[PDB]
């Protein structure tokens, strides 16, 4: 009764822009701290960046830093990865997942993942 | 920082495996350990580094100690199958460092 | 410190429960020990400290109270359980025995 | 309280315990028979009172979680022990004939968590296990607040490790009867410092985090 | 455990009588010997108590002076010779054993009596 939806199979030319969404159905919204994880073919997970629930959060990861821009509207409780500047390097398979939102972060694990988008560049 | 998990793990059915998370000052750092399936999503086995979900077979363990993080999937069976990534949140940088991954292979 | 064991003067019919009240001059807490005096023969220790029971002795014979006020307490009266009693004040170097206590059968 | 001496050889003490122990050091008596304590089972039946000495029971002072130990193996001396216990409600005193010992009051608070299922009636001052939140739980502790931990799969280095650099002093902690107390230390530089611990119900792994 | 006592002997008075005590079934040091007064008609009395390992006596207020306690470690036996016989000297004369002078308690208990050594002055 409880799970993570993303968005379809989509494919974009170089150099342009993916949007990928994460709705949170199951489970009610800011609840959660909200984190990007993408897995080349053939190649280890990468996290992209997390977004503080409670107030807005520019977490990024250094090599995603410059082309990542993460949102949270709120009214649909839908997590926003708006994404550009594709690459060879940019084409994954995307995974939103969710840890507790607690004033000390280091505990608490993304107990749950999303379905999965592939992007293809 | 970077994690230098093994590229590898060779492990025979009904067994103890240990897959190391490496890292400088790990054991005051937090590890959460990742199990990917070729296809299926990061099933999450263990958090904070020694506890159990809610759901899940109680063969998985693992523990920090030092510089080292082991996580002991003891009875290796059919299923584990899988690459397991330790996660730690960097506190000073305020970004989580990814573990590269070590498959476990039966 | 003469320690007067006023019920000295007893008769008890057998099968009937007693109590020997044991008095001292002074405080003495719970430094006290009966014995059971048989005529001829000798002294038996029937319990040590007032509150626990010499081996060797059957569960009739029973000890209460402390400081200054002590007693025994019989459960069935038996042929054996004639004899005097004595009260033994452990505390202080002297120790002044009681002047018995015949339980007359 | 301000004091380091808790052995008796006079001795007076006059101390916060917490499950600290009493030593009484008395002769066999087959060497001195002059020597001798007034109450016989001292720590166990012993005067409620100073100058009215009468004996009473050591259940009925105003102790509250105890155990008392007469020990012979030492063929040197004797000794008669008790334990002392932080959940007593007020400031009790008894003597043994002199041994002064009072029992002050603990001022501060006492926060228990039993993660071990019994029935630890003395001290009902909870968070029980439901607290916790994904199997971790964050006890906050107020200067001087008396943490304890009623799981016994204790494991390892509890304490000892604090996550995130800077580790919590504690003044004391203590280890008994598979009880793991803690004592804050009622003084502290930073607030934004962690202590930890490990503890395993059902399997499960269930940790305690403590911060001022 | 038993504790044999010499057979009673009676003096004549003025003179002196010594009481021999035996031990048998428990080590005759570390356990103090207490000699007791059955006066007939008068209840038991306490004359003094004799330690084995160091030797040492120590006499009731009342025999200050009058009575004397040895023993003989090759035969582990005690001895106690009193003078000044009178005829309130007379009596029956039991040495016994303290079972808790070994360990724990400090009282003073008589576990085991001797058969009694009857002296008529
Ligand atoms: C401490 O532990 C007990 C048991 O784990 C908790 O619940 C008690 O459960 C027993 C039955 O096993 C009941 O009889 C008790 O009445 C329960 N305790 C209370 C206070 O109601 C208990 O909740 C825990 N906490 C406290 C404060 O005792
Ligand atoms: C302390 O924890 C216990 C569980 O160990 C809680 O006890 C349960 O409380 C609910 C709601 O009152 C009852 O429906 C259950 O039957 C209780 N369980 C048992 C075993 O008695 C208790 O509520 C907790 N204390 C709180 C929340 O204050
Ligand atoms: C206390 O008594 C125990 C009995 O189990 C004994 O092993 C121990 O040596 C004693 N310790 C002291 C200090 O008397």
């Amino acid at each position: 009764q409880v799970q993570l939806v993303q968005s379809g199979a989509e494919v974009r030319k170089p150099g342009a822009s993916v949007k990928v969404s994460c709705r949170t159905s199951g489970y009610t919204f800011t609840d959660y701290y909200m984190h990007w994880v993408r897995q080349a073919p053939g190649e280890g997970l990468e996290w992209m960046g997390s977004i503080n629930p409670k107030s807005g959060g520019t977490s990024y990861a250094e090599r995603f830093q410059g082309r990542v821009t993460m949102t949270m509207e709120t009214s649909v409780s839908t997590a926003y990865l708006d994404l550009s500047s594709l690459r060879s390097d940019d084409t994954a398979v995307y995974y939103c997942a969710r840890l507790l939102y607690s004033r000390a972060v280091y505990y608490y694990g993304m107990d749950v993942w999303g379905q999965g988008t592939t992007v293809t560049v | 920082y970077e994690l230098t998990q093994p590229p590898s793990v060779s492990v025979a059915p009904g067994k103890t495996a240990r897959i190391t998370c490496g890292g400088k000052d790990l054991g005051s750092k937090s590890v959460h350990w990742y199990q990917q399936k070729p296809g299926q999503a990061p099933v999450l086995v263990i958090y904070y580094d020694n506890i159990r979900p809610s759901g899940i077979p109680e063969r998985f363990s693992g523990s920090n100690s030092g510089n080292t993080a082991t996580l002991t999937i003891s009875r290796v069976e059919a299923g584990d199958e899988a690459d397991y990534y330790c996660q730690v949140w960097d506190s000073s940088s305020d970004h989580y460092v990814f573990g590269r991954g070590a498959k476990v292979t039966v | 410190i003469q320690m007067t064991q006023s019920p000295s003067s007893l008769s008890a019919s057998v099968g009937d429960r007693v109590t020997i009240t044991c008095r001292a001059s002074q405080i003495i807490s719970t430094y006290l020990n009966w014995y059971q005096h048989k005529p001829g023969k000798a002294p038996k220790l029937l319990i040590k400290s007032a509150s626990t029971l010499q081996s060797g002795v059957p569960s009739r014979f029973s000890g209460s109270g402390s400081g200054t006020d002590f007693t025994l307490t019989i459960t069935s009266l038996q042929p054996e359980d004639f004899a005097t009693f004595y009260c033994q004040q452990s505390y202080r170097d002297p120790i002044t025995f009681g002047q018995g206590t015949r339980l007359e059968i | 309280s301000g004091f380091i001496g808790y052995k008796c050889n006079f001795c007076t003490i006059h101390s916060y315990f917490i499950y600290d122990k009493i030593r009484l050091i008395i002769p066999k008596k087959s060497s001195s028979p002059e020597f001798k304590i007034l109450p016989e089972k001292c720590f166990q039946k012993v005067y409620t009172d100073y100058e009215n000495r009468v004996e009473t029971d050591i259940s009925e002072l105003g102790l509250i979680e105890y155990e008392i130990e007469e020990n012979d193996t030492n063929p040197n001396y004797n000794e008669r022990t008790i334990t002392i216990s932080p959940f007593s409600p007020k400031d009790i005193e008894f003597f043994c004939f002199m041994v002064h010992v009072r029992v002050l009051k603990y001022p501060h608070n006492i926060l228990f968590t039993n993660l071990t299922n019994d029935l630890f009636t003395y001290l009902p001052k909870t968070y029980n296990e439901s607290n916790f939140v994904s199997n971790v739980l964050e006890v906050e502790l107020n200067d001087g607040e008396l943490f304890v931990l009623a799981c016994e799969l204790i494991n390892k280095k509890c304490f000892q490790e604090g996550k995130e650099k800077a580790l919590y002093k504690s003044n004391k902690i203590i280890y008994h009867k598979n009880l793991t107390i803690f004592k804050a230390p009622f003084y502290v530089t930073s607030k934004d410092v962690n202590t930890e611990c490990t503890c395993k119900f059902k399997n499960n792994n269930y940790k305690i985090v403590l911060k001022p």
